[PDB]
């Protein structure tokens, strides 16, 4: 029998003392039947009237017959129980698995029911069964095993399972086993017959510890539906997504669809939600009906089509390299695909995240690369060799001019438009014969010129970019600009190609136009 | 074993483990597997909710991997224990030895062991991940050097009296051996230590097995452009910079330079410097030749280290406690951005350790995800300074060079 894990109540706290609520004689009966049985199987044990602790229990009728199910409420005991090493918080991504010939899933019944509970802790699991007799005292028990609903059960159960699988795993290095709550996925490259046989060996091993699982006739067969995916032994996808067909969409519908569409983009390349997303602007209620714009309709129809023919994801082949490829799919929009075999995707995806109010494609692309790198380490434990639509020289250039440090692993240029580049660059030195504008809501040029404007509904730092803006307009191809604003400077110095505020974008336009622009700062 | 405790009221660390590469994981598995065989660590169960992050780093001039446990959180939560050689910095040359292994021969208070829990993750969450806790004193823990100080004095007793010409300082897992002797006669007195330390798995040399030469560690004054002709622009940059350094050296004047710049002139227009002005500049130059007076090290204040990228593989830093009140300033030069930044941080930490005996708090110019992703690839120190990530402005950087 498996080792006992030492449990304790949180510091200073004492066990639960919650009175058992009134129970119908019909429930009193069914419980005593369920409990008396549990006492025979050793799962619980009658205790002396010395135990001041108690946890209420009541009965539920599992929609079947009249037979009742026992439910013990451990909220209080849970509040008073120590924290355990958090159960499996992370999960595997299908794209990180290696294909198998056969994969078998097994359900484990009476999981907690077959695992010891630390002796010094059982006295806190004390509960009571009100006797039907009026003058008579009800019967009080305590648990001898992991109780359903208790805080540490999930963790202590997994820990045990892992120790129970240890041997079987060493004797069978060729078999892969994934534990997920009460299921066990077991895969191998064994011939059909051999596989089924091993599965039977495992079943016996688990049964030796009183762990019951389903036989061949009752086991679920691939593909398996897990965490939103549809899994086969050789390929994976996301479970079937159906785009509603209608003409009256509410904010609720749009949000659910965009959510659904998002999940799909990890395998279906080309999914777009830009237009659909715009429908949510200024919405007043979840039930407010929003008409689909001609472009939203276009978008929905295209997704509908991409989703019509299922695409599958191939599994990881650790013998081959991971290739990551990125494409700019619109302003602030990127898409990527990770594969090993030319064009046979393990997974795809898109990046639309914008870090900071202003930015350029070079930054965004670099961030996409970081995000993909992080992700790959999690799924495959190594970084992919990148295929990027940016030339070495372009990158290397922005690299040195940016104050912040960064790094991009192995990567080769890929001449696949649109290529990312810098739309403009500030001179490193003032221009000769290029007029000089001194801005401060107006400006004064060295050649005598000037202009002052008044601005309503404007922020202090917004009037600063206005001036700079004005100057770019009235100036010629080459222009030197002097300002006191460190803010504007920073913004422009970062050479953004896209922004949130129109102002900046209008400035960027001017900037892209000029032959030579130099910006300076003065206090 | 000594009864160690966490600072009152405080509970153990529960730090998230940053995803690792299959390479650093394989390494940590091989390593921890062996530490288990030698009873240094033990597998633990779910009843232990604590966690400290671990990494695998490469050893310089060795093919082996080092296990780096980030006990930073645990160390802030460990109780305080109750001297720094003002002369170690004066010494001409200092060698750094990794004496971390000395600890592996000392049990850890049974009731503290739980606080040293760490996890060896698995790729893509295939499996729950291997959990351990320490049985002996863990390398990197604030308590280890302390709880071993005695046994360490008792051991550095003979070499101390044998060679009272070479000052020996210990910091966490590192030992700083300082002298003035000749490089050969020095490196020789070092090896004589390595044999006297082995006398009680040899303590390798950190930092290339090389010396540091603490004497040369210079403060880098603020510099002003020395030019032939001065354009309106040059002067404007001159004043802005002067104005800034005026905050520190109040004797700086620009009044006379601001005169060359009256009206609205062309940025490129060359301006001869009036007599009055030329003299005021020469004077400002004189003032910046040395660090501002009255800036002392407060042992009760945290040391801050700020780094700026100059480009072309060149960085600049400043160690202070109060704004502008710099205790030190330096530069570093060549790899890639991250590799350099990491090599910098460690350099500044070693110095900060040597000069004051405590690691500084860095303010790094990089995205956390980028840093978290690559730093372990070039890190070689046994310690890990505290750090945060920032966005340096164009001007500050523009005022160093
Ligand atoms: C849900 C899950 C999580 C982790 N691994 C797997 C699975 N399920 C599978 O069906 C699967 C499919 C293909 C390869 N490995 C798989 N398995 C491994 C166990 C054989
Ligand atoms: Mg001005």
């Amino acid at each position: 029998p498996i080792e006992t894990v030492p449990v304790k109540l949180k510091p200073g706290m004492d066990g639960p003392k919650v009175k058992q609520w009134p129970l119908t004689e019909e429930k009193i009966k069914a419980l005593v039947e369920i409990c008396t049985e549990m006492e025979k199987e050793g799962k619980i044990s009658k205790i002396g009237p010395e135990n001041p602790y108690n946890t209420p229990v009541f009965a539920i009728k599992k929609k079947d017959s009249t037979k009742w199910r026992k439910l013990v409420d451990f909220r209080e005991l849970n509040k008073r129980t120590q924290d355990f090493w958090e159960v499996q918080l992370g999960i595997p991504h299908p794209a990180g698995l290696k294909k198998k010939k056969s994969v078998t899933v097994l359900d484990v019944g009476d999981a907690y029911f077959s695992v010891p509970l630390d002796e010094d802790f059982r006295k806190y699991t004390a509960f009571t069964i009100p006797s039907i007799n009026n003058k008579t005292p009800g019967i009080r028990y305590q648990y001898n095993v992991l109780p359903q609903g208790w805080k540490g059960s999930p963790a202590i159960f997994q820990s045990s399972m892992t120790k129970i699988l240890e041997p079987f795993r060493k004797q069978n290095p060729d078999i892969v086993i994934y534990q997920y709550m009460d299921d066990l996925y077991v895969g191998s490259d064994l011939e059909i017959g051999q596989h089924r046989t091993k599965i039977e060996e495992l079943r016996q091993h688990l049964l030796r510890w009183g762990l019951t699982t389903p036989d061949k006739k009752h086991q679920k067969e691939p593909p398996f539906l897990w965490m939103g995916y549809e899994l086969h032994p050789d390929k994976w996808t996301v479970q079937p997504i159906v785009l509603p067909e209608k003409d009256s969409w509410t904010v609720n519908d749009i949000q659910k669809l965009v959510g659904k569409l998002n999940w799909a983009s990890q395998i279906y390349p080309g999914i777009k939600v830009r237009q659909l997303c715009k429908l949510l602007r200024g919405t007043k209620a979840l039930t407010e009906v929003i008409p689909l714009t001609e472009e939203a309709e276009l978008e929905l129809a295209e997704n509908r089509e991409i989703l019509k023919e299922p695409v599958h994801g191939v599994y990881y082949d650790p013998s081959k390299d991971l290739i990551a490829e990125i494409q700019k799919q619109g302003q602030g929009q990127w898409t990527y695909q990770i594969y090993q075999e030319p064009f046979k995707n393990l997974k795809t995806g898109k990046y639309a995240r914008m870090r900071g109010a202003h930015t350029n494609d070079v930054k965004q692309l670099t961030e996409a690369v970081q995000k993909i790198t992080t992700e790959s380490i999690v799924i495959w434990g190594k970084t992919p060799k990148f295929k990027l639509p940016i030339q070495k020289e372009t990158w290397e250039t922005w690299w040195t001019e940016y104050w912040q440090a960064t790094w991009i692993p192995e990567w080769e240029f890929v001449n696949t438009p649109p290529l990312v580049k810098l739309w403009y660059q500030l001179e490193k030195e003032p221009i000769v014969g290029a007029e000089t504008f001194y801005v401060d809501a107006g400006y004064v040029t060295n050649r005598g010129r000037q202009k002052v404007v008044t601005l309503t509904d404007t922020t202090n730092q917004k009037t600063e970019l206005q001036a700079i803006y004005l100057a770019l307009q009235d100036s010629g191809l080459e222009v030197n600009i002097v300002t006191d604003s460190q803010y504007a400077l920073g913004i422009i110095q970062a050479q953004p190609d896209q922004s949130e505020s129109e102002l900046v974008n209008q400035i960027i336009e001017q900037l892209i136009k000029k032959e030579k622009v130099y910006l300076a700062w003065v206090p | 074993t000594v009864p160690v405790k966490l600072k009152p009221g405080m509970d153990g660390p529960k730090v998230k483990q940053w995803p690792l590469t299959e390479e650093k994981i394989k390494a940590l598995v091989e390593i921890c597997t062996e530490m288990e065989k030698e009873g240094k660590i033990s597998k633990i169960g779910p009843e232990n909710p604590y966690n400290t992050p671990v990494f695998a780093i490469k050893k310089k001039d060795s093919t082996k991997w080092r296990k780096l446990v980030d006990f930073r959180e645990l160390n802030k939560r460990t109780q305080d224990f109750w001297p720094h050689p003002a002369g170690l910095k004066k010494k001409k040359s200092v060698t750094v030895l990794d004496v971390g292994d000395a600890y592996f021969s000392v049990p850890l208070d049974e009731d503290f062991r739980k606080y040293t829990a760490f996890t060896i993750p698995s790729i893509n969450n295939k499996t729950p991940g291997i959990r351990y806790q320490y049985n002996v004193l863990p390398q990197g823990w604030k308590g280890s050097p302390a709880i071993f100080q005695s046994s360490m004095t008792k051991i550095l007793e003979p070499f101390r009296k044998q060679n009272p010409d070479i000052v020996i300082y210990q910091y966490m897992d590192d030992l700083y051996v300082g002298s003035d002797l000749e490089i050969g006669q020095h490196r020789t007195k070092i090896e004589e230590l390595r044999q006297h330390l082995l006398r009680w798995k040899e303590p390798p040399f950190l930092w290339m097995g090389y010396e540091l030469h603490p004497d040369k560690w210079t403060v880098q004054p603020i510099v002003l452009p020395e030019k032939d002709s001065w354009t309106v622009n040059d002067i404007q940059k001159l004043v802005g910079k002067l104005n800034w350094a005026s905050q520190i050296y109040p004797g700086i004047k620009v009044r006379q330079l601001c005169k060359l710049l009256r009206g609205t002139k062309a940025l490129t227009e060359v301006i001869p410097l009036t007599e009055e002005a030329e003299l005021e500049l020469a004077e400002n130059r004189e003032i910046l030749k040395e660090p501002v007076h009255g800036v002392y090290y407060d042992p009760s204040k945290d040391l801050i280290a700020e780094i700026q990228k100059q480009g072309q593989g060149q960085w600049t830093y400043q160690i202070y406690q109060e704004p502008f009140k710099n205790l030190k300033t330096g530069k570093y030069a060549r790899t890639n951005d991250v590799k350099q930044l990491t090599e910098a941080v460690q350099k500044i930490t070693t110095e900060s350790i040597v000069i004051w005996g405590k690691t500084p708090k860095f303010k790094l110019p990089i995205q956390k995800e980028t840093w978290e992703t690559w730093w372990t690839e070039y890190w070689q120190a046994t310690w890990i300074p505290e750090w945060e990530f920032v966005n340096t402005p164009p001007l500050v950087k523009l005022w160093y060079q």
